[PDB]
């Protein structure tokens, strides 16, 4: 997890948020994902939020739904998303990875095995979108001992005993799904606060920073250039290119 | 934090997204003051008796024991309102929400019973009802679903993945997240988050307790065994419960065998799958080996459900119920039997309890013993199945 440890003190530094692209790994396929994961970084992502593709993904929308989807048709499986990661990890030494877990691919082949294979491909964070706090201790244990920061999602109905809870155990990042919700983040010590689930132009990633979060997380709409782009693949990394482009100099500000 | 244990020993859980975490602990702390409220029992039996019919009988059958040392009774779910046991629980989760204060109810099925079933307590109390469905599923039960409208109801067919109840299941969960402050969940069987094992269990639990009032009054002891047919656990768990300190009663539970378990293609996770964790509990599941859940293949569509109620994988694990698995063909060949026997045209689910009730007196014809099925539904939306499988046979 020192990695967005040594991020977010440059970004400091900088007097800047982050800004950081989500996609499903193997979207649209393997080759392609890993073609879109250099221009993000390319581009300016700060870090990486990447999915693993799963049969049911009920905390995601409409649009990586169909990300999913497409993976899936493409027959990535979680081996070939390990491999995938280690290949990014060692195309960029200091950008801080973090996943997108459903419990079940967690849990198919071990907890402990699993995070001892992120910690191994050199992954920094998992999310486990389908674990909430009150199950978290046994992914929380296993995350830690394998160095993996457990990223814990702050919800818009969240009260004061959520907060005190996520800022106990997070480490890396909060997931912010206002602004008194950061300054009592900030207050207790969590780990610093990306805002998620409506980052779709330049104007909100400003806003995330002036809110007092470290920076903002954008899914649907990286996303959503993929789709739009499926045919013309040099399109597709053209349109990526000046959205992170934009997204990023927005959280200068 | 919840006032109940959400773990059945190792199975269970709470395992949703944090947004859903509240909509859960409401729910648990309604469920414990209505369990404590006289009002609310009265309400629940009021329309337990006088709307659905209940007590339901306990019928003795005449026919299909002769040559045998076995007396088989059946608890007769199939004559509740609706045609079967669905409609007990749906009954007090719909007063539950409306002690929550709760207008709208969401509601999954896959094989349309409890859709059916969720959409006739919503008109009955005043709710407005949604009820999500596989496309798949929207095809192939089109009467249950003309019957969900007809009942005012609002079905949404679901495409998303492989547009069955696993999908329809996620997508209730995605609009409950975003509706829960006027809306309730309306879970279909002893599976899930807690606290759904838990309130489907005891608003069943009256088949179970009724079977005992019943059997006792008739035969002046227990029986040796109770049988029931296990999709996701409602039925099973509802006729399980009142037993379970009752150690000299035995507890079978019969998961679809399919084509047969040797071909992968049955709907038997507890016996025969993987512990695994999804849609919100820790239970043994049909899934690769990668982790992806697959789904469960039965002739009867409402054996449907890929996994299985926490409860029931702990009653398995300490030993208490044993559960066992029955194939296409012999549910097939139980159903005919208690046509042709008894005059009682059973749901092809319960056929498969059935069958296995068949299977223990015919394969011990001089052991003596009272068995109780639970005869969990009428099989009247079956008979176009059992119709076009017979005449393939040139039956
Ligand atoms: C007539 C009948 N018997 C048994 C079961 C089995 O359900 P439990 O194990 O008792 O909970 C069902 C289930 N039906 C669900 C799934 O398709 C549904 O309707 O949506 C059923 O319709
Ligand atoms: N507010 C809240 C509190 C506990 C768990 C989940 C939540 O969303
Ligand atoms: N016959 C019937 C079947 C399902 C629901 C209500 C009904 O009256
Ligand atoms: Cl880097
Ligand atoms: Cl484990
Ligand atoms: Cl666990
Ligand atoms: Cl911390
Ligand atoms: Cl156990
Ligand atoms: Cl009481
Ligand atoms: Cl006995
Ligand atoms: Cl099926
Ligand atoms: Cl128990
Ligand atoms: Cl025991
Ligand atoms: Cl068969
Ligand atoms: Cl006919
Ligand atoms: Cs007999
Ligand atoms: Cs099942």
């Amino acid at each position: 997890m020192e990695r967005y440890e040594n991020l977010f003190a440059q970004l400091n530094d900088r007097r800047e948020g982050a800004f950081v692209p989500f996609v499903t790994l193997g979207d649209p396929g393997i080759e392609q994902s890993l073609k879109i994961i250099d221009t993000l970084i390319d581009a300016g992502a700060d870090a990486l939020e990447l999915g693993v593709p799963f049969s049911d993904p009920l905390a995601d929308g409409p649009t990586i739904q169909n990300a999913n989807l497409r993976a899936f048709a493409a027959g990535v499986t979680p081996a070939q998303c390990f491999e995938m990661l280690a290949l990014i990890r060692e195309k960029h030494p200091t950008i801080p990875i973090g996943l997108l877990m459903y419990a079940n691919l967690v849990f198919n082949n071990g907890i402990d095995a699993f995070y001892a294979r992120c910690e191994q491909v050199g992954v920094d964070s998992v999310l486990v979108a389908d674990v909430p706090v009150e199950e978290s201790a046994p992914f929380r244990q296993a995350a830690l001992r394998h160095n993996i920061a457990p990223i814990f999602i702050c919800p818009p109905n969240a009260d004061d005993d959520l907060l005190r809870q996520v800022a106990s155990y997070g480490r890396g990042y909060t997931y912010l799904l206002l602004h008194h919700l950061i300054e009592k983040l900030k207050e207790y010590h969590a780990a610093p606060a990306l805002q998620g689930f409506g980052i779709s132009s330049p104007e909100q990633v400003s806003a995330a920073v002036r809110a007092g979060a470290a920076g903002a997380i954008s899914g649907s709409a990286i996303v959503k250039i993929i789709e739009k782009n499926l045919a013309s693949p040099k399109q597709m990394l053209a349109e990526l290119r000046s959205f992170v482009s934009a997204m990023k100099a927005a959280s200068r500000a | 934090t919840t006032l109940l244990n959400p773990y059945f020993g190792e199975f269970g859980g709470m395992y949703v997204p944090q947004i859903l975490m509240p909509a859960l602990n409401q729910l648990e702390e309604a469920f414990v003051s209505a369990q404590k409220d006289p009002e609310f029992q009265a309400q629940f039996a009021d329309l337990l008796k006088n709307y659905a019919g209940r007590p339901t009988a306990l019928t003795k059958c005449q026919n299909i024991t002769a040559g045998t040392r076995t007396t088989l009774y059946l608890k007769r779910e199939d004559l509740l309102h609706g045609g079967a046991h669905k409609t007990n629980q749906v009954l007090g989760q719909a007063l539950l929400a409306k002690r929550m204060g709760k207008s709208e109810i969401i509601a999954e099925t896959g094989a349309g019973q409890h859709g059916v079933a969720s959409a006739l307590a919503s008109a009955l109390l005043g709710l407005k009802c949604r009820i999500y469905m596989g496309a798949k599923d929207v095809e192939r039960q089109s009467p249950n679903v003309f019957r969900m409208r007809l009942m005012g109801a609002e079905v949404i067919p679901v495409h998303s993945g492989s547009a069955t109840l696993k999908d329809a299941c996620n997508e209730a969960l995605r609009d409950w997240s975003g509706s829960y402050e006027t809306a309730h969940y309306m879970l279909g069987t002893a599976a899930g988050p807690h606290p759904y094992p838990t309130i489907v269990r005891e608003f069943q639990r009256m088949i179970g307790e009724e079977t005992k009032a019943q059997i006792l009054d008739k035969e002046g002891r227990l029986p040796d065994a109770v049988i029931a047919c296990v999709g996701g656990g409602s039925n099973a768990i509802g006729m399980f419960a009142d037993f379970i300190n009752d150690t000299s009663v035995g507890l079978i539970g019969v998961e679809p065998g399919g084509h047969g378990i040797e071909t992968g293609e049955h709907g038997a996770p507890l016996k025969h799958g993987r512990v695994g964790i999804y849609f919100g509990m820790k239970a043994p599941m049909m899934q690769t080996a990668d982790g992806q859940i697959e789904e469960s293949y039965s002739i009867s569509a409402g054996l449907d459900f890929p996994s299985v109620g926490p409860q029931h994988a702990y009653l398995n694990s300490i030993g208490r119920a044993d559960y066992v698995s029955i194939t296409d063909d012999e549910a097939l060949e139980a159903f005919k039997t208690l046509c042709r026997h008894e005059g009682i045209i059973p749901a092809l689910e319960s056929s498969h309890a059935l069958a296995h009730a068949l299977k223990m007196m015919r394969e011990q014809p001089e052991k003596e013993q009272l068995l109780v099925v639970n005869l969990a539904g009428r099989g009247d939306k079956d008979i176009f199945t059992v119709h076009d499988i017979l005449k393939a046979r040139g039956e």
